[PDB]
């Protein structure tokens, strides 16, 4: 649509919220694959952030790729590292779900603010596979990754 | 993408779908057959083991596993692949036997050496007892002599289910010649071997047939799944289609007229 | 009594059926194990299997091979590699086979080959039993 | 004429697609509203009367006929297209021709399934 | 016997010759049916 | 199509309009004169039209493709108008066999364009709703009869969204 189409030029950061993500109830409901800032770059934001993000961006992306097959066609016609990424992407997915403190009316949850490190680290860890044996709901509606672990434990009963 | 693309997809996807059913029912038919055969077989392999485990069987102080040729019949094969790969360390000459041509690169690539034999035509035309004997006979007449031994196959449980089963293979005729087993014998080292033998074929057959049957159903399933999957998916697309389709149409009339016969 | 389990891979005829006895041309011998009977394994010859079914009926069979498996218990299991009911077997052939067989043996140089013939000879003969 | 003279005539309209184009063009140039797919509406009507003029006359009309063999050239199989849809709704069937077979050799190469005779069949041959 | 068994020969082989001789045996179409059993195609992979 | 369509229809006429002392109207909008011709003979044949009754049981009102739009466009309304007499006045449960609102719809729009009107979306007459509204609303059961309406529906593109 031309309007949004135009808009981008005038932007510096776009938050495109994904109807799908939203639809997954995930709140953050983002279309993270177009919630962006041009000002993403190791140069600017330090590479760690950047890279991790790129690893993520990627991870989702690859994952994205599969989806079309899997959609009718499930797994095992895929390798399990693909599964790993998928899962990770999924954990991550859930991890982006980060509750809403404001809208306890909507959520009941209290929402989180994640100071950056828990984020950078957070993903580095999941990526590190450090989370890759936890229940995915652990990341679901959490902010700081530790809490996801905490949440994991209890979700692990 | 555009209706084209979408259709390209759609088109092919049905084709697939159709195909997917084609593979499916053929397999299901095979399945039907597979069931039948399972009757004498059922007995038969079950029998072997009810000698072996009329009594029980033991080890001294080899494995064999079997599966199909193709995938897309679930990960049926992967299971045996898995479960024999798990084994081997302990052993006690080592051999593995993977009959299977799925077990062939899901397992003939590790034990591609420590395999004793592998058989092909592992399904993909209907295998029979004859084959079990075939595969049996020379196997004996081998130089890897049997140390340990388990037979891993997909034991069918119902079409819906198999559990990759395992048995012990104690072809090693000193299992037979020994223990209480010799006390359940009550007659010499001929028939000992020649049952150990005979029963090995029975089980081989059986196990195999269970496997293949499992496979047969698993392929059905795999082929099943898909043709359903396709169906839903079509359903979404076909809209997306339309929508863009009219969207277009309409919209062009706009540009054509009043959009460009606005005054044009 | 005996639960007689009669099968070939291919055909299961009686399955732990209350048969009185089966007299079995095991390579082992022809013995008529009735009912239960100690653990014993006997390997099935080719012969005819006579299934004294606990009822005065005896079903006839040719057994070719396999093993019968003699539990301790009542259930005795002929698992004949080949077991066929005599019904489907063929004299024209039996003789015919035998002739041939006998022809072959003679050139079937080496114990194994001769054997193969001999087995066969034996076989045809064992058909010839019933034929 | 023939139709009315008992004579059985065959007109093959070969092909109307190009005509339609022309016609549309004609409308538009006439300013005169066109319509669908930029084509005028009564390009249907146009043909409808025409094609209604292809008909099987009774005996009063000598039993004649004017059989109309329209041609439509599928433009990439497109028929969804307004006029074909028109025509489709008009016809007494359409005889779908398919390439693949042609390429197969298979000449006739038709897709019979897609071929249709809505009516044709009160006019065959027991033998057949 | 042993002219085969002590020709070694798999017991399977024996058996299979027997059975094969049965397959060899049988009447008419019955004998057709022989071949069923002698699915034995089983490709000879061998490592 | 002609899957004893007509036959069935004829049979339906039989089943109700006979049985229940109904009435029928057939409005042939944009059909083939030939098929209607055929239909005639069918109708004769069926005896729902009798050549012996110019008051048989079915009025065929035809505004075949060969007409200019307006005629085809009106032929349903026309018929409707008859049926309303028949409904109210003749008190009847009219069966109004309508062939074929789609072609009607189509016809309506044809003029919409050519009338220089803007036929609304997808090309279709902006008044599509109101024309319908009034039409569909012309149809009903009153305190008098019913015009029970049987509408042939050509399904554009097997699509109907």
């Amino acid at each position: 649509d031309p309007a949004p189409a135009t808009t981008f030029a005038h932007l510096d950061a776009t938050t495109v919220l994904s109807r799908a993500i939203a639809e997954l109830g995930i709140y953050p409901a983002v279309d993270p694959l177009d919630s962006t800032s041009r000002i993403m770059d190791p140069n600017i934001v330090g590479s760690e952030h950047y890279d991790v993000a790129r690893g993520v961006q990627k991870i989702l992306q690859d994952y994205k790729s599969l989806q079309d097959i899997i959609a009718i066609l499930g797994m095992d016609e895929l390798s399990e590292e693909d599964k790993l990424t998928v899962s990770r992407a999924r954990k991550i997915q859930r991890f982006l779900s980060q509750p809403f403190q404001v809208a306890e009316v909507f959520t009941g949850h209290l929402g989180k603010l994640v100071p950056l490190k828990e984020t950078i680290k957070g993903f580095q860890q999941i990526l590190a596979g450090e989370y890759d044996h936890l229940p995915e709901q652990a990341f679901y509606m959490v902010g700081p990754i530790e809490e996801a672990v905490a949440k994991a434990d209890k979700l692990a009963e | 993408a555009t209706l084209k693309d979408i259709t390209r997809r759609l088109k092919s996807i049905k084709n697939i779908q159709k195909i997917t059913k084609s593979m499916k029912m053929v397999a299901a038919a095979k399945y039907a057959r597979a069931e039948r055969e399972l009757k004498p077989a059922r007995v038969y392999g079950v029998g072997s083991l009810a000698l072996y485990e009329k009594a029980d069987i033991k080890t001294p102080e080899l494995i064999i596993g079997v599966s199909s040729d193709r995938g897309l019949c679930g990960a049926i094969h992967s299971s045996v692949a898995k479960q024999m790969k798990s084994e081997a360390a302990n052993l006690k000459e080592v051999k593995i036997i993977g009959v299977g041509d799925k077990i062939r690169s899901i397992l003939h690539r590790t034990h591609s050496d420590q395999f004793l034999v592998t058989f092909k035509e592992v399904g993909r035309r209907p295998p029979t007892f004859g084959d079990a004997s075939v595969i049996a006979l020379e196997l004996l007449n081998s130089g890897y002599e049997f140390d340990e031994g388990s037979i891993i196959f997909n034991r069918f449980r119902s079409v819906i289910s198999y559990k990759t089963e395992e048995k012990p293979i104690f072809s090693l005729d000193t299992i037979s010649s020994a223990e209480s087993m010799s006390i359940y014998d009550d007659i010499d080292a001929d028939v000992l071997r020649n049952y150990q033998e005979y029963s090995l074929a029975n089980i081989i057959y059986y196990s195999l047939k269970e496997s293949t049957t499992s496979e047969q159903s698993a392929r059905m399933t795999a082929m099943d799944n898909a043709s359903k999957n396709a169906s839903e998916m079509i359903d979404k697309l076909t809209l997306t289609f339309n929508r863009t389709r009219q969207a277009v149409i309409t919209k062009e009339l706009i540009e054509i007229i009043s959009g460009a016969a606005a005054l044009d | 009594q005996m639960s007689f389990t009669f099968a070939s891979p291919t055909q299961v005829f009686f399955n732990s059926a209350n048969v009185r006895q089966v007299d079995v041309p095991t390579q082992t011998g022809a013995f008529g194990i009735l009912a239960a009977h100690v653990p014993t394994l006997q390997v099935l010859r080719p012969g005819l299997v006579v299934v004294h079914a606990e009822d005065g009926t005896t079903s006839k069979y040719f057994v070719s091979s396999g093993s019968v498996t003699v539990n301790a218990d009542s259930s005795v299991q002929l698992l004949a590699e080949e077991a066929v009911t005599l019904d489907m077997l063929d004299l024209g052939a039996a003789k015919a086979n035998l002739e041939k067989a006998q022809s072959e043996l003679l050139g079937a140089a080496d114990e194994a080959t001769r054997a193969e013939i001999q087995i066969r000879i034996e076989a045809n003969e064992a058909l010839v039993k019933a034929l | 004429y023939f139709r009315d003279n008992g004579k059985h005539a065959l007109i093959i309209y070969d092909d109307l697609s190009k005509q339609a184009v022309a016609y549309r063009q004609m409308s538009l140039l006439l300013r005169r509203p066109p319509g669908r797919e930029a084509y005028p509406g009564d390009v249907f009507y146009l043909h409808s009367r025409l094609l209604e003029r292809a008909a099987k006359m009774n005996d009063a009309f000598g039993g004649g006929s004017l059989t109309a063999l329209p041609v439509i050239e599928t433009q990439a199989g497109d028929v969804s297209a307004y006029i074909p849809t028109n025509v489709i709704s008009i016809t007494d069937g359409q005889i779908f021709l398919e390439t693949e077979l042609f390429y197969k050799g298979i000449r006739p190469a038709i897709n019979v399934g897609l071929s249709v005779s809505r009516v044709g069949s009160a006019a065959q041959t027991r033998a057949m | 016997v042993a002219y085969w068994r002590q020709a070694g020969l798999s017991y399977i082989r024996y058996s299979q010759i027997c059975a094969k001789a049965v397959r060899d045996a049988l009447k008419t179409e019955f004998k057709a049916n022989a071949m069923k059993t002698s699915g034995s195609t089983i490709k000879i992979v061998k490592v | 199509a002609g899957v004893g369509k007509t036959v069935l229809i004829m049979e339906l006429i039989n089943n109700v309009a006979k049985a229940h002392g109904g009435y029928s109207v057939f409005a042939g909008v944009g059909e083939r004169t030939r098929e209607g011709n055929d239909l005639y003979h069918e109708m004769i044949e069926s005896g729902v039209i009798n050549l012996k009754d110019a008051t048989s049981k079915v009025a065929l009102v035809y505004g075949q493709m060969n007409e200019p739009p307006g005629a085809r466009a009106r032929v349903a309304l026309t018929g409707l108008t008859v049926a309303e007499y028949f409904r109210d006045q003749e008190g009847q449960d009219v069966l109004l066999f309508i062939d074929n609102i789609f072609r009607f719809t189509q016809a309506g729009s044809e003029v919409s364009a050519l009338l220089g009107r803007i036929p609304s979306a997808v090309g279709y007459q902006p008044t599509l709703a109101t024309d319908m509204g009034t039409m569909q609303e012309r149809i009903t059961t009153t305190k008098k009869g019913s015009i029970t309406s049987v509408q042939a529906i050509y399904v554009p593109a097997d699509d109907l969204t």
